[PDB]
RNA sequence: AGCAGAGUGGCGCAGCGGAAGCGUGCUGGGCCCAUAACCCAGAGGUCGAUGGAUCGAAACCAUCCUCUGCUACCA
């Protein structure tokens, strides 16, 4: 099967290969980025210096990013090539790699829920769902995972096309497990000083409500990582937005600990 | 509770942990602890259960029978009588200072507020023993003299070395005289002779007089938090100090003002300080409630203070008075003085020194112990028994009180001299 | 409590969402009249538990534990 909207490569494209066989002529190996055709590397292009022989750092059984030099057009022959490339490239190859791993993942599940004896099942799949999500947005490298992400979260993507009776279930646990936590690191800078008494009632109640528009409680989470130190992971749930709830909390708790004889900035 | 403060103060190297497990059968510690090689130079707390049976000696929790622990392979024996229900006499206190002979600033502070002590004398060293006498002089002439001497070792020490150290010592103590009270030679190696030390402590130890009808001051010299993270049971009733009272009673309820004060906004001038307020929330000892705070003790304070405050050692020495009293608030103080007639803190055999101390001299920066307080400041006119000191944050002046005076000698502090405030 | 690493497949670093990868060391072979250098070939193997997706998890993501590192620290 295919793995791009094309079973054809473009010429001097960034591409996946599987070392498996090697040649007189360099290493006869099998394409992972498309469709699963041949491709012949070459010896004279696998670096700009002496080679006294490896196969200690190109070797078989190794996925390994390359670059397609030329592709003989109606003969099928991929030439590639890693006299000019760089590991820049790479992990833009490993990017679509991974997101490909994960719709994959999630239409294969799909495949083994059907019967079949014809390869053409995931095409069937890919011709409808994949083209229309990714021929707007596939430069940066992504592929169908954005469309899937936005469609668990807020449904509109099941509503322009087919909804299977397996992929829902697949989609909603990979997406959830994988992502979900999901994640921040943030921290409110806190500290307390206090020279009254009445400081200790007085934190209680700015905590609480260290930022307007509330019952009267915040749905925040104070840490106690020593005495002094209040860490609010603010707005969670994924946190998109929680930025300026967790700056300005930090002045609220400031100000009402400074009325008790504390000394804070301004 | 505490009744009466008992204080073991000692030197470098005898055992601590040796001689105080066989008189009390309680063993001390500090957090981050750490267990040495040598004697407790940690900052240890504890409180004590004395007990009678009606017996010429005095139970542990095992009353019946007591078997100490100072080695696996013997067995040490103290004697806690025989049994029949084993009265509370009452709770005694504690107070572990930090050994070796260069802590002498701290043991001052301690020795302040502890009404009695116990001093454990060595005999496996040092025939004049310097810092035994160093002791028992601040000690005479801060008021107090009911002290009972316990002699660690006897069983490693022969009976001839142990006996030139005994002409040695009667002969240095020719000009003080804190030691009047018996001087028990003891076993603490073996753990024994535990049984007529039993009898003495109850009889010959009560709190020496103490005026506690007069207005409540507080040193705190421990620092105590407090309690169980939360978040968010969690804020708290708060943050406790350990201080004993050594003026006055400190009843449940009060406030308590803390006076060397904070310094008013910016230090351009150098006048004033204005006290700080908090209100006692309990009167804590033990694991026994109470709501009393019993003089000649000493108490945990909980006050609204937060955990930070009292996180490590943070307190060492400040003086709390309460409340609407005034200390005088000097910038610039008149203290009376007196210097020690030998050079004691540190002592050899090669005769270097016991020379008379060198006098003070104008624009010198001296230590102050003050108090319990330790403040810096410098003479500015000098005469022999009147100086003029200037100070670098104000100093309030309870009474007419006590100092304590401490120089350098060459690379730590030793004490020389003491005197009073006027 | 917060944060970090590991719970090897000889060592050390641990590679990533399709399994020891690299360097080193060990063991064996080749090259040469011989040794170094140099080139190949090795080696029983869910990598602590409880869970979920999985064709698979030291490594995809959680919940825990243990040992230690950093912050600290209730004691």
């Amino acid at each position: 099967c295919r793995f791009y909207q094309h079973k054809f490569p473009e010429v001097e494209d960034v591409v996946m290969v599987n070392v498996r066989s090697i040649a007189e002529m360099g290493a006869y190996v099998s394409l992972l980025e498309y469709n699963n055709i041949e491709g012949m590397i070459l010896l004279s292009e696998l670096s700009r210096r002496r080679i006294r022989s490896i196969n200690k750092l190109i070797r078989i059984g190794r996925n390994e990013c390359v670059v397609v030099i030329r592709v003989d057009k109606e003969k099928g022959y991929i030439d590639l090539s890693k006299r000019r490339v760089s590991p820049e490239e790479a992990i833009k190859c490993e990017d679509k790699f991974t997101k490909s791993k994960t719709v994959y993942s999630i239409l294969r599940h799909v495949a083994e829920v059907l019967e079949y004896t014809k390869d053409e099942q995931l095409e069937s799949l890919f011709q409808r769902t994949a083209w229309v999500f990714d021929d707007k947005y596939k430069r940066p490298g992504y592929g169908a995972y954005d469309a899937f992400k936005h469609a668990v979260s807020d449904p509109s993507i099941l509503d322009s096309l087919d909804l299977n009776e397996d992929e829902r279930e697949v989609l909603i646990n990979n997406i959830n497990r994988r992502l979900t936590p999901q994640a921040v690191k943030i921290r409110a800078d806190i500290e307390v000083a206090c020279y009254g008494y009445e400081g200790i009632d007085a934190v209680k109640e700015a905590l609480r409500a260290g930022l307007n528009c509330s019952t009267e409680t915040m749905p925040i989470k104070i840490n106690l990582i020593a005495p002094p130190r209040y860490v609010m992971t603010t707005t969670t749930l994924e946190r998109t937005e929680g930025l300026s709830v967790l700056n300005q909390a930090m002045a609220v708790i400031k100000e009402k600990i400074e009325e008790k004889r504390g000394v804070f900035n301004v | 509770q505490a009744t009466i403060n008992i204080g073991t103060i000692g030197h470098v190297a005898h055992g601590k942990s040796t001689v105080v497990k066989a008189i009390s059968g309680v063993h001390t510690v500090r957090f981050k602890n750490e267990l040495e090689r040598n004697i407790t130079i940690k900052l240890g707390y504890a409180n004590a259960k004395i007990y009678k049976l009606d017996d010429p000696s005095c139970p542990r929790p095992e009353c019946y029978r007591s078997c100490g622990s100072s080695t696996p392979d013997e067995f040490p024996t103290d004697i806690p009588g025989t049994k029949g229900n084993f009265k509370l006499v009452r709770h005694v206190s504690f107070v572990d200072c930090p050994g070796h002979d260069i802590l002498m600033a701290t043991m001052l502070n301690g020795a302040a507020v502890m009404d009695a002590a116990l001093l454990l004398i060595a005999g496996n060293e040092s025939c004049p023993q310097p810092q035994t006498s160093e002791h028992l002089a601040a000690i005479e002439i801060m008021k107090l003299k009911h002290i009972l001497i316990l002699q660690n070792k006897i069983d490693l020490v022969k009976e001839s070395q142990a006996k030139e150290q005994y002409e040695q010592i009667l002969a240095f103590v020719q000009g003080t005289v804190a030691e009047g009270a018996p001087i028990i030679p003891i076993s603490a190696q073996l753990k024994y002779n535990i049984e007529v030390v039993c009898e003495y402590i109850v009889k010959k130890i009560p709190v020496p007089p103490r005026d506690f009808t007069s207005e409540p001051r507080l040193i705190v010299i421990r620092s105590f938090d407090v309690n169980k993270p939360g978040c968010e049971v969690d804020d708290l009733k708060g943050g406790v100090a350990g201080g004993s009272i050594l003026k006055g009673v400190l009843k449940v309820g009060q406030e308590i003002e803390v006076r060397p004060g904070i310094v008013s906004k910016d230090s351009e001038g150098k006048l004033m300080c204005k006290p700080i307020f908090s209100k006692i929330v309990s009167l804590f000892a033990e694991h026994n409630d109470l709501q009393y705070a019993a003089p000649g003790g000493l108490i945990g304070v909980g006050t609204k203070i937060d955990p930070t405050l009292c996180r490590a050692d943070r307190m060492v020495g400040q003086v709390l008075g309460a409340v609407g009293a005034l200390p005088e608030i000097f910038t610039e103080l008149e203290i009376s003085y007196f210097l020690l007639r030998r050079l004691l803190g540190v002592r050899t055999e090669g005769d270097k020194k016991a020379a008379k101390v060198q006098k003070l001299s104008k624009n010198e920066v001296l230590m102050v112990n003050i108090g319990s307080l330790s403040t810096g400041g410098r003479v500015s006119a000098v005469k022999a028994d009147l100086g003029k000191i200037v100070l670098t944050n104000p100093v309030c002046t309870e009474v007419g009180e006590k100092i304590a005076l401490s120089r350098r000698v060459e690379k730590h502090w030793r004490l020389i001299g003491w005197g009073q405030i006027r």
